[PDB]
């Protein structure tokens, strides 16, 4: 399940980290469109290591 | 012979090349004299030339009309020394290098700083891993049949 | 109220007189030297200042420099050949980087960039996928 | 001599154009849904494999061909 | 001239509107993000096509996309 | 207290190897660590940009001083090696005895893999590579004679190298000067113009007068090297010197008295070239340096330091202002005393310009014994110094632009010359553009016209000395002036400064050393082409300096920096609009310019100067005088020059010149290789890398330092680098191989 | 003849690589996952994300032309 | 010492040393076993 410190696999095809594993940092509960904040160990082509995804775009890996 | 070639031991052109080459060096040596350091060098060079041609002559190499050795690589073991046997050497060494490299990368991947260990190699570990590559053929096969070598669609792919 | 400048060959051309022109205005508390986008150095006046340029970008570039001098009262206008003037920046009085209640969204698509339609689907339509 | 060089050059242009229009097709006329699990779609699924292997082939041929030529020259 | 579109993945970082060289973008009130703000492109008639905005976006894939199109004196940056 | 004092901080930086193990320490960004391959490249590209590594001028200045010591150490080691190789791996002794026959050689290859073929039969019972740097001639002029002496100078070099390296460490880690010390231009100029140059010249004159002159006279006369007295003997026994030069008998008494005339024996103004060696008379060279020494020492007493008398540069600069130039030169002093980049610009441009002058003056007036007849060495030196010069000149422009983007301050430059220049930049660039077009159309048009005419069977309509002729009247006039100068405008001289202007043919060993070089229509055409090439180079470079901070297209270019890839695909396209890119393009034109110049030298000389002359007056030039009617068309250059003079390299296989053939081919390869970086873009490569990485991942392994494609700017740099190496390398081999044969 | 034939092989393979990659990576890539919305030929996608020069499919044709000429040569 | 060893463990330095060693051994082999176009 998506929750703090959980590990998930990205399912957004446009993501640099598609089919890769990241750690959910925090999940906002205010109804924002993309609540989960996942952090990755690899920088993207822009140099970022984090992005916000929706719960459906994330599948828990364990 | 294969391809209408002739054995170098029986090729006149091959011999002509030898004579000509030696003559050139000897003509040069004539200018210098006796034990002059230049002359001694040229003299030693002719010895090497004579040896090279002799080695090729005693070999199974096949020469063409130009009198130059031509190599055969169709799989026949008669001329395996030309390509097959040397080929095994390359494969063994190349695999060794690749296997050990992959091993080190995967090994240091789980370290405190996986990127510092790629720019500043941990020599002690590297040497250990490097020595363990002599049996790379066996290890690789074992890893393949254990589903530990090839990954399974859990890797990043393009948008389309 | 023109700042003190000696002239340059990098000023405006005919377009400024026949197509369109721009103007920036600001107020200073001291006379200081600034660099003008056209090329060269000029001295602003102690008070109101007005300068004419040929492009909006040139005007906004100067504004950036002005902010360094701690001047944030700049205004940019576009003067047409007939004399008509359009106030352009700050448009609503509040700089664009600061959310101002009363501003409506424009050109917004409610989905991720990857949810745009396929080009083949809109063939012979005249519209583009990103406008579809 | 002229005829051979003439047709071979024309052939090259014709070949390159084919691949060019093939790409134009993918960008403009390809329907992902119609060709579901089609022979064409699956080609775009293992694109990396095709490109990577073609790369290896090019490298192998390039290194050894040039290497052998330079050996002979030296 | 050019077309600039903003997507729901915006986070209201304001970085884009702070990078535009010609004031084409603005920050408008919104509720889809924690910041409570989204970017808009009210004045695309002044876009030069620099794409500085895109370079500033922090989202995985740009939430602000600039599609180059018809060219005018303003878009071609012609001072003459 | 004193205006000029020494201020130094003790123990400024601790010496340790810790930072060595922390790559990227100099930069804040790089220090964080490597995450992509770009970090690696950036580490090497920002290594010596101290301005970005620190914000204090004092620190930047300190690093520069120490770094310079490092270069000096390297240079000393280089010179040391050359002398050593000339002592243990050379045929100097044999050449010294018979300079005309034996060929110079100072490099020998080990007998590995048939590479021994490269060891040629140069002569003197020695086999090695024929060197072309001109060391032997220089050593002879100095009066070396032995190989023991060469060994000792080598040892001195090593020692000096070490001293410099210590100095670098000392003045950075133990005694680092403060900024106030560095900012003392008047003192520095006084010291460098009187001590470094003045005392240097005087010291050299001493060696030439007491050691070189006497020994060389004996050598020329015929005395065997072994029979010539050792150098110290001449210094002690005045009688020996008196025999050669009969004025040393009088001693230094004439000097302290005003009778400097008595020293006419060794201090002379003969002019021309020594008939025996084919080089300038050493007596004249001695007077040259002595005279220059006096001038420099006097000049070193022009600026104020701590005694009131002197000039203050600031005052001089500020006073020089006029009706058309506003505040004039006000503000320049501060710029040149607070910006290293500005100083480098001027200094680098002048240094490069000097190299080009050296190339011209060193062939027309051969300075060393037995150099002119060695065509290989002559060609090598001319081309070498021509190149060094071109690079330096372009570099000056580059650093000038870095100044405008990083150090220029509008406040300190109001209505000064710089400001006024940047205020009419459009006019300057517009006019230069026209000048370039005019020259280019007219100059190159001449060649195209001629080609068409000759091909159409209409030779009478060509711009040739046999048809419509374009004679260089002005130059022809100056030549006559210089020819008739000796005895008229230069009464005390005895001969022309150079035989190029006019005179007789000086021959040494049956080979022509110098001969009057005439100028005709072909020369006019080529000279004007040189003008076109240089002018275009200036356009690109100057545009970069003037439009470095801003432009109508990108009004805020300054903030973007000196080296940015672009501003975007907008405004119709803003690719390559940085000042760095202007330098990038300028180098290509510099390559073209220098290439044409060196080719002109090679063909003109081999056609109208170099060659052999019989005992009677029969001159046979190497190429036969083809330059006049063949260099007037492009086909001529392709056939009578490149195609014909390349017969040597292409047919070098199986000989000691085989290396040149291989390098010729290798250089072509590298040149072509570069075109893939210059025509392609990062996007294609990045995507290809993605697919390749997929493969590695599919096998469960991939680098943490994610592989990325080279940056846009780096791509251009890599391309230019390989392009230049390949082009220059090709000519290098072509020239050297051809020269060896012609010699 | 052996060597020259292998050189021709290199040409065909490398020319093909450029062209094939262009076709497959014409509807999108990791650098530009939305390439299909820009078309067959576009200048670039900006100086960001590392630099996106020659990223369109048209550029593949442009690059392949040179190799085609080389191989035919 | 430890720090110096780290510098000597840097990628550039190690490559040069390794390649020098590799080059050397290849050269030495050719010095003692020269002119070979096949395993005899
Ligand atoms: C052979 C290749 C070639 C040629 C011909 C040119 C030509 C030119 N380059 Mg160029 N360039 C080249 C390669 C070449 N480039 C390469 C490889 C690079 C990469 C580094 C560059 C980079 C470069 C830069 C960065 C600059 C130039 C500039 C110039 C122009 C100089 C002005 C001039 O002399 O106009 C004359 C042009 C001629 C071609 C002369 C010959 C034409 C005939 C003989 C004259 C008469 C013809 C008449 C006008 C019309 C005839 C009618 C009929 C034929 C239809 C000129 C258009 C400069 C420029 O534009 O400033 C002015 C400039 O800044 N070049
Ligand atoms: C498509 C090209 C091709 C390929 C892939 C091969 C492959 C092979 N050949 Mg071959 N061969 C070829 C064309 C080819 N051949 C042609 C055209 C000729 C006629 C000139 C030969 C004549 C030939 C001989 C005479 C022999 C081989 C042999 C071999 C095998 C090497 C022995 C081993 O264990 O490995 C190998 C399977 C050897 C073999 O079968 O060993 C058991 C063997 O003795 N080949
Ligand atoms: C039956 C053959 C055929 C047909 C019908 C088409 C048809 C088409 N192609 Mg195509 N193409 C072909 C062969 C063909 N092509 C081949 C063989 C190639 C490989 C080179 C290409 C490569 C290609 C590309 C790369 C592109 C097209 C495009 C197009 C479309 C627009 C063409 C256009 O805008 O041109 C308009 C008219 C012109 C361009 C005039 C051409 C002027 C040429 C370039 C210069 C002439 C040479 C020179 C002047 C000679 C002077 C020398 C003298 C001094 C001696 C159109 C549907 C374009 C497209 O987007 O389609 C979607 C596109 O981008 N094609
Ligand atoms: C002389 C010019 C030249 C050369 C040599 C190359 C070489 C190459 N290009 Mg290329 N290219 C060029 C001009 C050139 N290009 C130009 C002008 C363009 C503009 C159209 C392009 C456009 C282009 C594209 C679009 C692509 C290439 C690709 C390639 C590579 C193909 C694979 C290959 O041959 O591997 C072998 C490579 C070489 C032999 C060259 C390097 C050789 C060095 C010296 C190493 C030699 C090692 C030696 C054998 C000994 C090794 C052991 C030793 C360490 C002890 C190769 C590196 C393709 C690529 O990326 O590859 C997959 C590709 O997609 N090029
Ligand atoms: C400009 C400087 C210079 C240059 C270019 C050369 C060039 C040459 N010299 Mg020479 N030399 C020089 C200065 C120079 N020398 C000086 C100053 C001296 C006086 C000491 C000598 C004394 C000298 C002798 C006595 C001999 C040469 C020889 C040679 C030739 C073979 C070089 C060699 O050893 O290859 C082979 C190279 C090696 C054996 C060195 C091994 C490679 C090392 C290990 C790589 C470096 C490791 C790396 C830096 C690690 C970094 C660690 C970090 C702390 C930096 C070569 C042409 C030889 C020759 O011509 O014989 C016929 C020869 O016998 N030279
Ligand atoms: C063994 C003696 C020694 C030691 C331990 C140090 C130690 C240090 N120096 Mg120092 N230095 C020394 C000698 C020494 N230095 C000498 C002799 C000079 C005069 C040239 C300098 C000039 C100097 C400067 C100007 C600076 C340092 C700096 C530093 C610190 C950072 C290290 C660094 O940048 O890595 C450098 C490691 C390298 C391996 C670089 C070597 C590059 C070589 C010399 C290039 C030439 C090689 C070859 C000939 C050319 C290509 C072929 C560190 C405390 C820097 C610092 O942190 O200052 C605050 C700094 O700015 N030093
Ligand atoms: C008369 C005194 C004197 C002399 C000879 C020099 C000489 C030099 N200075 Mg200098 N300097 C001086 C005073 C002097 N300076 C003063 C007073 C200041 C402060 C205002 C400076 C500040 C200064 C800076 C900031 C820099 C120099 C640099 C240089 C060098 C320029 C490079 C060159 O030409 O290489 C020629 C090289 C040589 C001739 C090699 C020999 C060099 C030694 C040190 C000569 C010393 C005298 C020598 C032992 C002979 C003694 C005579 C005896 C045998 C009888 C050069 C060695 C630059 C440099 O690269 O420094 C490292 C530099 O950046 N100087
Ligand atoms: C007195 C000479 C001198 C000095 C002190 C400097 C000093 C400087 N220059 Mg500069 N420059 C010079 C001459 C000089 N330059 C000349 C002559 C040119 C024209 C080509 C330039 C062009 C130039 C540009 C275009 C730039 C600089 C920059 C810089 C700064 C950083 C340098 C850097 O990145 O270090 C790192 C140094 C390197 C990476 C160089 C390594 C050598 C490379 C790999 C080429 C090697 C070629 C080699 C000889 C070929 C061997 C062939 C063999 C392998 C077969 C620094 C202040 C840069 C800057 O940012 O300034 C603020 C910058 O952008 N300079
Ligand atoms: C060149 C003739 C010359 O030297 O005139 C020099 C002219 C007059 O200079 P001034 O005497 O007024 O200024 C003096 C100070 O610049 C210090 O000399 O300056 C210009 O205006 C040059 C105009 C561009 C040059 C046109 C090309
Ligand atoms: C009879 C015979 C023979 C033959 C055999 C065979 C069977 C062969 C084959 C061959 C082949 C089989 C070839 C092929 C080729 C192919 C190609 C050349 C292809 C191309 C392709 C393309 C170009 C593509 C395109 C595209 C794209 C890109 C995408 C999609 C769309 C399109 C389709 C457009 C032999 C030898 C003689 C001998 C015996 C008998
Ligand atoms: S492309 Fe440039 S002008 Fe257009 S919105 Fe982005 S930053 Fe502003
Ligand atoms: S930079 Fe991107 S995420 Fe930030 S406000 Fe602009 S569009 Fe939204
Ligand atoms: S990536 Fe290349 S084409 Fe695109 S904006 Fe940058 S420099 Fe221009």
């Amino acid at each position: 399940m998506i929750d703090r410190n959980s590990k998930v696999r990205i399912l957004r095809k446009e993501s640099y980290w598609f089919n890769q594993i990241g750690t959910v940092a925090t999940v906002d509960q205010s109804g924002i469109r993309y609540p989960a904040v996942v952090r990755f160990e690899s920088v993207n082509y822009a140099g970022t290591n984090t992005n916000n995804f929706a719960l459906d775009e994330l599948v828990e890996v364990k | 012979e294969i391809g209408g070639l002739t054995k170098c031991s029986e090729s006149a052109a091959f011999t002509k090349r030898l004579n000509a080459s030696v003559k050139k060096l000897e003509q040069r040596a004539s200018q210098y004299e006796a034990d002059s350091p230049p002359a001694l060098a040229l003299k030693q060079q002719v010895e090497r030339t004579q040896a090279r041609f002799d080695k090729y002559s005693r070999s199974e190499l096949l020469c063409g009309a130009d009198g130059l050795p031509h190599l055969v690589a169709d799989g026949r073991w008669s001329h395996a020394a030309e390509f097959i046997l040397p080929g095994f050497g390359f494969i063994y060494i190349s695999g060794w290098i690749g296997w050990v490299g992959r091993k080190y990368l995967r090994a240091v991947s789980t370290s405190a700083n996986p990127s510092e260990s790629e720019i500043i190699i941990n020599v002690p570990l590297a040497l250990k891993i490097m020595t363990t590559g002599y049996i790379w053929p066996i290890s690789a096969w074992q890893e393949l049949i254990s589903n530990d070598l090839v990954a399974v669609s859990e890797e990043i792919t393009v948008s389309p | 109220p023109f700042p003190t400048f000696g002239g340059s060959t990098g000023g405006w051309l005919r377009a400024a007189e026949v197509e369109e022109k721009y103007a920036i205005t600001w107020t200073s508390t001291k006379e200081q030297i600034f660099e003008m986008p056209t090329g060269g150095a000029a001295i602003m006046r102690n008070g109101e200042n007005l300068l004419y340029l040929a492009r909006k970008e040139q005007c906004l570039a100067l504004s950036t420099q002005l902010r360094t001098f701690k001047i944030n009262d700049y205004k940019i206008y576009r003067i047409f050949p007939s004399g008509e003037v359009q106030y352009l920046h700050p448009k609503d009085g509040v700089f664009p980087e600061k959310v101002n209640p009363g501003r409506t969204s424009v050109n917004s698509r409610g989905f991720s960039i990857g949810k745009n339609p396929n080009p083949a689907s809109i063939k012979f339509s005249g519209i583009t996928t990103y406008e579809s | 001599a002229a005829l051979y060089t003439h047709h071979q050059y024309i052939a090259g242009f014709l070949m390159v154009g084919a691949f060019a229009h093939g790409a134009i097709f993918f960008v403009r006329d390809y329907d992902p849904e119609l060709n579901k699990n089609n022979v064409l779609a699956r080609m775009l699924e293992h694109k990396e494999a095709i490109i990577s292997h073609l790369s290896w082939a090019s490298l192998f041929l390039g290194f050894h061909t040039l290497g052998l030529y330079i050996h002979n020259d030296t | 001239s050019h077309t600039v579109k903003i997507y729901d993945t915006c986070i209201g970082c304001t970085q884009c509107v702070r990078a535009c060289p010609t004031d084409v973008l603005e920050m408008v009130p919104w509720d889809g993000c924690k910041s409570g703000q989204i970017a808009s492109s009210p004045r695309v008639e002044d876009c030069v096509g620099c794409k500085r905005c895109e370079t500033a976006c922090p989202t995985d894939f740009l939430s602000v996309r600039v599609y180059l199109g018809a060219e005018t004196t303003r878009s071609l940056g012609l001072a003459y | 207290s004193k205006n000029v004092q020494v201020f130094v901080e003790k123990d400024a930086v601790e010496t340790s190897f810790a930072k060595w193990a922390q790559p990227g320490h100099f930069s804040r960004t790089l220090a964080k660590g490597p995450k992509t391959t770009t970090w690696i490249w950036n580490l090497h590209a920002d290594a010596h940009d101290f301005d970005s590594q620190t914000s204090s001028l004092e620190e930047v200045s300190r690093k520069i001083f120490s770094a310079h010591f490092g270069q000096l150490a390297i240079i000393f080691l280089w010179i040391s090696g050359m002398h050593f190789h000339g002592a243990y791996f050379s045929n100097y002794s044999a050449w010294l005895t018979d300079p005309i026959s034996i060929k110079q050689s100072s490099q020998v290859v080990w007998p590995i893999v048939g590479q021994e073929i490269l060891n040629a039969d140069v002569g003197g019972n020695f086999q090695g590579i024929q060197t072309t740097s001109g060391w032997f001639q220089m050593w002879r002029a100095e009066g070396i004679t032995s190989e023991v002496e060469l060994y000792w100078t080598a040892i001195g070099g090593l020692a000096m190298s070490a001293i410099m390296l210590f100095a670098g460490w000392f003045h950075y880690h133990k005694a680092a000067p403060k900024l106030e010390w560095f900012q003392n231009a008047e003192s520095m100029m006084n010291h460098h113009l009187a001590g470094l140059l003045g005392l240097g010249c005087l010291s050299w004159s001493g060696h030439q007068i007491h050691i070189a002159l006497p020994i060389n006279k004996l050598l020329d006369a015929g005395v065997s090297p072994q029979e010539i007295p050792l150098p110290h003997e001449f210094l002690i026994n005045r009688d020996l010197m008196a025999q050669l030069y009969p004025s040393f008998s009088k001693g230094l008494a004439p000097f302290f008295g005003g009778n400097w005339g008595e020293y006419s024996d060794f201090l002379t103004f003969k002019g021309g070239l020594n008939p025996v060696t084919g080089g300038l008379w050493l007596s004249d060279i001695a007077h040259h340096h002595l005279a220059l020494s006096v001038l420099f020492i006097i000049a070193g007493h022009m600026y104020r330091t701590n005694w009131g008398i002197g000039h203050n540069m600031k005052e001089i600069l500020e006073a020089h202002k006029g009706p058309f130039t506003g505040e004039g030169h006000k503000g320049l002093y501060e710029i040149l005393t607070t910006s290293w980049h500005a100083q480098l610009a001027i200094n680098l441009a002048m240094m490069g310009s000097l190299s080009i002058i050296v190339a011209h003056h060193m062939y027309a007036m051969p300075p060393y014994p037995y150099l002119a007849t060695d065509y290989a060495t002559q060609l090598s030196l001319f081309t070498h110094h021509m190149w060094i010069g071109g690079f330096c000149v372009v570099g000056g422009a580059a650093h000038g632009a870095i100044f405008m983007v990083r150090d220029y301050t509008p406040a300190n430059n109001y209505n000064n010359l710089l400001d006024r220049v940047l205020r009419h930049r459009d006019a300057i660039i517009s006019h230069l553009n026209w000048v370039c077009i005019f020259l280019g159309c007219h100059a190159f048009g001449f060649y195209i016209h001629n080609d068409t005419m000759r091909a159409l069977g209409r030779p009478q309509d060509m711009f040739s000395d046999k048809a419509i002729q374009l004679q260089p009247i002005f130059a022809q006039w100056i030549q006559n002036i210089h020819l008739l100068a000796p005895g008229t405008t230069a009464p005390n001289a005895l001969a022309t400064t150079s035989y190029a202007f006019g005179g007789d043919v000086i021959e040494v060993g049956g080979k022509i050393a110098m001969m009057p070089i005439k100028l005709g229509t072909a020369d006019f055409m080529v000279h004007h082409i040189h003008a076109f090439t240089i002018h275009v180079t200036v356009l690109i470079l100057l545009k970069g300096v003037l439009y470095a901070r801003s432009s109508k297209l990108i009004p805020d270019k300054a903030n973007l920096g000196f080296r940015f890839p672009c501003d975007g695909p907008g405004r119709g396209g803003t690719c390559q609009s940085s000042s760095w890119d202007h330098v990038f393009l300028g180098l290509f034109w510099m390559y073209n310019s220098i290439s044409v110049v060196i080719f002109h030298f090679s063909w003109k000389m081999q056609s109208d100067v170099w060659g052999t002359i019989t005992p009677d007056g029969a001159i046979s030039h190497i190429t036969g005088g083809n330059f006049a009617q063949s260099s007037i068309t492009i086909n001529g250059w392709l056939r009578d020059f490149l195609w014909s003079q390349a017969s040597q390299v292409i047919q070098s296989y199986g000989s000691a010149s085989s290396a040149y053939g291989l390098i010729f081919l290798g250089a072509h390869f590298i040149w072509a290789f570069s075109l893939m970086f210059l025509f392609s873009g990062r996007g294609y490569w990045q995507e290809l890398i993605e697919s390749i990485v997929w493969a590695h991942n599919k096998l469960n392994f991939a680098p943490t330092i994610q592989p990325r494609a080279l940056s846009i700017t780096q791509g251009r740099a890599v391309g230019l680098a390989h392009y230049l190496l390949g082009g220059i390398g090709t000519t290098w081999a072509f020239f050297l191989a051809r020269a060896i044969s012609i010699t | 003849d052996f060597l020259v034939h292998h050189a021709i092989a290199l040409g065909l393979h490398v020319t093909a690589l450029i062209l094939v990659k262009g076709a497959l990576d014409a509807r999108g890539s990791k650098l530009m996952p939305d390439k299909k919305d820009f078309g067959y030929s576009f200048p670039c996608d900006g100086p960001g994300r590392g630099g996106t020069c020659d990223i369109s499919a048209w550029d593949a044709f442009y690059l392949a032309m040179f190799w085609m000429l080389n191989t035919i040569g | 010492m430890n720090d110096f060893q780290k510098y000597l463990s840097t990628a550039p330095v190690l490559l040069t040393l390794w390649m020098t060693f590799t080059a050397g051994f290849i050269i030495e082999v050719n010095r003692f076993f020269p002119d070979m176009l096949g395993l005899y």
